[PDB]
């Protein structure tokens, strides 16, 4: 007994990400796990960490970074990789946390707030100086987090920024 | 039963079983207006007579909904 | 259907060594 | 012509049908 | 008679004279001046033929500003004939007016909201409009203009970019011209109006003619359990 | 936005690959058919995590095709855009209709109506640009865009962008 | 085609609601009573309890205690003896206190009643067209 029903439009401001990107997702093992949203720096390391392992298996059996990632991509990935090349190139040119240690600090820093995973990913991907910029660029933060806490979190985020 | 089986490809919406999916195969686009969906399409190989039967049923206000999953 | 299944597979340039199991409980 | 050759309901040009045929990875690695 | 009747009649008079033509004013005012009025008597009063009275009655019945009542009459001189009477059911007409006023205002509000949104490109050859989101996927390799999927012709930007101010004036004009309806409705809501019926309406009858063939009386059949749709009121 | 999503696929193997290394071919098919592909339901699929730990169920032989259908479960990083999101990118193309911003594997379109009134289109300058007394927008420039809408097809995604709101524009 | 190839597993027959027909209506695949009336009341749409029952029974005796009536949702209108004349449904009422009252059950009346039951011409009426013509 399934047919057309009214479905909320996928909107980031209302944190309505759709039907597949809900809060709790049943993984392949069948366990219930929260959604995993990654900022630009976290995603770059995850993609980078996967490619190196892929290259390791194959072999066994900031401008400099752009070249190194490209050569790895062409070596460890097959054809029709035009999209991944842009993503890695775009991630290195828009990431404010190059070091793994810095990324770990960012996750520990923002995880105290307890906000929705989409919101925390946005807070680490966008360079926000004032609380108003974070409140207007991420409408979901409105009234969810106090200005004082937001101001210090942004201040501390810029403290651990590198390069 | 292989000999018995041994033709027409139609697109069926995933929410409604009707063969009302406007398929712009040139642009690789599918849409079922009235269901406002474009990512829940399936294609089924049914005899052209079967397609005629379902369309005739749709003319008599009958909704034969071909679903690819068992409830 | 195994006899026809492998016959089609062989006709489609499949290597010949019937690694198929009948899903009646699965049996080889 | 081929090498092989309001109520809910189960003419549709569909199917040997009693039993399915699956492939075996355990046996493929051993035959070669 | 009562203050309620006067205000309700004024609302009906205002709606007819403004939102309807001229002959409609004649027809409804005749059945407001009088109680339930026979079709033959109405024709004599306005001196209009059946072909001209029919269109007026049909449009007024569609909006439920006038109700119909058919009953059999038995005159000794002639054989039994069926007579048609027209009257006004204030609860029905007032509800219809309230719904239409809200719909008209909402439609203008929706049009104003829609107009403020970005325009959607249209194809001249096939006259098939495309929204901004739909047109974005029609970009060509050189990315100069949107090309129609069917015609393969450059898209032309649609109009209505300048009407952003005209619709606001239209809404302003309507609310000013429609103010009397809202004011009258507020007073009606404050009080409670009884639903009228052919028998009840007959209590205020002013006969149009001296020897009208229509016997303006309600003689229901004895013990008749039959019920017609919309034949009784609370 | 980037997510780590648990996805499933139905791969089809031609009978020519029924050998001891059949599993290896399936992994290659996943890397060549999934990576770099666009799916409206889940968005762009960038990388496949846990390459060694891909779980493959028993394949089913199609009656009249002879090919084997394999259901493959894998963990992959995907990029699904959403309206109301704020993203950064570099302008790649410009024209009278509007400039396009490259946000990862997606291209965001900023229509002439959505951009502020101050910005004006000039084509005499090579390359063409959108110029405002404060800033200038041209190819290779970095622009912060807000996605105002997304149309997700079964095999493609397109979106529109806007810089009308404050704190959006040249970075 | 890019859509997945699947096999039809179920066929759910049903009826087209008016909304679906309008919404559905636009290699190509092409682009597009009597029994119930005697069971429900023709004035409120509630089940009488059914053909034998010719009254809505606004008040029914209480099951727990006899001679203690309990009020039930009803309108106490005597039901007609519905008969099929041609392609229309003609209802005949039996007056309490002598031919029965007969009138044609307009499809609009039946449509209204069926909509109260508790998932799967224009030119003429527009102007004139006395009731006989309509
Ligand atoms: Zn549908
Ligand atoms: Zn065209
Ligand atoms: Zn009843």
């Amino acid at each position: 007994r399934r047919l057309k029903k009214v479905e909320e439009e996928e909107n980031a401001a209302t944190l309505q990400l759709g039907q597949e990107f809900q809060l709790k997702q049943i993984n392949h093992q069948g366990e219930e796990e929260e959604l995993i949203a990654l900022n630009l720096s976290e995603a770059r390391l995850v993609i980078k960490e996967a490619l190196v392992e892929r290259r390791r298996a194959f072999k066994r059996s900031r401008e400099k970074e752009l070249e190194s990632i490209d050569v790895l991509l062409e070596q460890t990935t097959g054809g029709n990789n035009k999209d991944l090349k842009n993503t890695m190139q775009y991630l290195t040119n828009f990431s404010r946390f190059r070091d793994q240690e810095t990324v770990g600090a960012v996750i520990q820093l923002l995880k105290s707030t307890g906000l929705h995973p989409f919101e925390v990913a946005q807070l680490g991907s966008l360079a926000c100086d004032t609380a108003d910029e974070a409140k207007t660029l991420i409408p979901s933060l409105n009234n969810k987090i106090s200005d004082d806490e937001l101001e210090r979190i942004l201040k501390e985020l810029s403290n651990l920024e590198t390069l | 039963a292989s000999f018995l089986k041994e033709a027409f490809r139609v697109h069926i919406c995933g929410i409604c079983g009707l063969m009302t999916v406007i398929a712009k195969l040139n642009h690789n686009q599918f849409e079922c207006k009235g269901c406002d969906n474009k990512i829940d399409i399936y294609q089924i190989h049914i005899p052209y007579a079967a397609k005629l039967l379902f369309q005739e049923l749709m003319a008599m206000n009958i909704t034969p909904r071909l679903y690819t999953d068992r409830s | 259907r195994i006899l026809g299944t492998r016959a089609l597979q062989i006709s489609m340039n499949a290597p010949v060594f019937i690694p198929l199991v009948i899903r009646r409980e699965d049996w080889s | 012509q081929s090498e092989e050759t309001a109520e809910l309901d189960d003419i549709l040009g569909q199917m040997t049908g009693a039993f399915d045929v699956m492939i075996d990875e355990e046996s493929l690695v051993k035959y070669m | 008679d009562r203050p309620i009747d006067d205000i309700v009649k004024n609302l009906l008079k205002f709606v007819v004279r403004g939102f309807y033509g001229g002959s409609f004013v004649l027809v409804l005012d005749a059945i407001l001046f009088h109680s339930v009025l026979a079709e033959d008597d109405l024709k004599q009063l306005l001196s209009i033929n059946k072909t001209e009275l029919g269109p007026l009655i049909a449009r007024l019945r569609s909006d439920r500003l006038i109700s119909i009542h058919k009953q059999r009459e038995y005159p000794p001189n002639s054989k039994s004939v069926e007579r048609v009477y027209y009257y006004v059911k204030y609860p029905h007409a007032i509800d219809a007016i309230k719904w239409k006023v809200h719909q008209v205002v909402q439609r203008l509000k929706d049009d104003l909201d829609k107009n403020s949104e970005p325009n959607g490109y249209m194809c001249p050859i096939c006259l098939t409009k495309y929204t901004q989101l739909e047109a974005v996927q029609l970009l060509n390799f050189d990315r100069t203009e949107f090309l129609c999927s069917l015609c393969d012709e450059p898209l032309v930007e649609d109009d209505s970019g300048k009407k952003n101010k005209e619709k606001q004036d239209k809404l302003n004009r309507l609310m000013d011209q429609i103010q009397p309806i809202i004011d009258s409705l507020k007073k009606i809501d404050d009080s409670r109006i009884e639903e009228n019926t052919f028998e009840i309406a007959l209590a205020r009858l002013i006969p149009p003619q001296n020897q009208s063939h229509a016997a303006y009386t309600y003689n229901p059949k004895k013990g008749s359990t039959m019920f017609r749709p919309g034949d009784s009121a609370p | 936005m980037f997510f780590i999503k648990d996805l499933s696929l139905n791969i089809t193997l031609h009978p020519s690959f029924f050998g001891p290394r059949m599993k290896q071919y399936l992994k290659t098919k996943l890397l060549e058919e999934v990576e770099g592909s666009c799916t409206g339901k889940f968005g762009y699929i960038l990388c496949v995590l846990d390459y060694d730990n891909i779980d493959i169920q028993r394949g089913r032989i199609l009656p009249t095709d002879g090919s084997a259908e394999f259901n493959v479960k894998y963990r992959a990083v995907v990029f699904k855009p959403f309206k109301g999101e704020v993203v950064d990118g570099t302008v790649v193309s410009c024209s009278q209709h509007g400039f396009e911003v490259q946000v990862g594997p997606m291209k965001v379109f900023v229509t002439k109506h959505l951009m502020p009134q101050d910005l004006t289109f000039n084509a005499g300058s090579n390359p063409p640009s959108y110029q405002s007394s404060e800033d200038v927008i041209t190819i290779k420039s970095r622009i912060r865009v807000k996605i105002e809408g997304c149309i997700s097809q079964v095999s493609s995604i397109h979106a529109i962008g806007s810089i009308k709101e404050d704190y959006l524009g040249a970075i | 085609s890019s859509a997945p190839l699947r096999t039809v597993k179920e066929v759910q027959f049903g009826l087209f609601s008016p909304e679906e027909v309008r919404a559905i209506s636009v290699e190509c695949p092409g682009h597009f009573i009597k029994k119930v009336c005697e069971c429900v009341c023709m004035h409120c749409g509630k089940l009488l309890l059914c053909k034998t029952k010719m009254v809505c029974e606004t008040d029914v005796p209480s099951e727990d205690d006899p001679t203690q009536l309990v009020s039930r949702g009803g309108c106490g209108n005597t039901q007609p003896t519905i008969r099929k004349d041609g392609l229309k449904l003609v209802g005949s009422w039996k007056k309490d206190r002598d031919e029965p009252e007969l009138r044609v059950l307009s499809t609009e009346e039946i449509l209204n009643i069926f909509k109260h039951i508790s998932v799967f011409l224009e030119t003429l009426e527009h102007n004139g067209a006395p009731h006989h013509a309509i």
